[PDB]
């Protein structure tokens, strides 16, 4: 009697430096909101 | 493939599947 | 190595924050909240 869910990245069940980028600045976030 | 660090929003909008 | 604490929800890449976020003035908190 179990249910298994599925999200974007995979399936969830019941509990029994070189790659970093730049984040948006506060001004752009305010503009987006 | 789920990076387990926090701040990863996990809401109903990201959920598309169900099974028993 | 570089320690990161956020990841882009759509871009799927680790992010580097801006100093203004750590120095958020109360105006931005009031507006965004
Ligand atoms: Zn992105």
């Amino acid at each position: 009697n179990e249910i298994i869910f599925g999200l974007n990245d995979g399936y969830y069940g019941a509990p029994f430096q070189n790659c970093v980028r730049n984040s948006y600045d506060v001004f752009s976030l305010l503009r987006l909101h | 493939l789920h990076v387990e660090l926090p701040s990863q929003q996990r809401r109903l909008r990201h959920l598309r599947n169900i099974a028993a | 190595t570089m320690q990161v604490s956020f990841v882009c929800q759509r871009c799927s890449q680790p992010l580097k924050l801006d100093t203004s976020f750590k120095i958020l003035d109360r105006v931005t908190i009031q507006e965004l909240t």
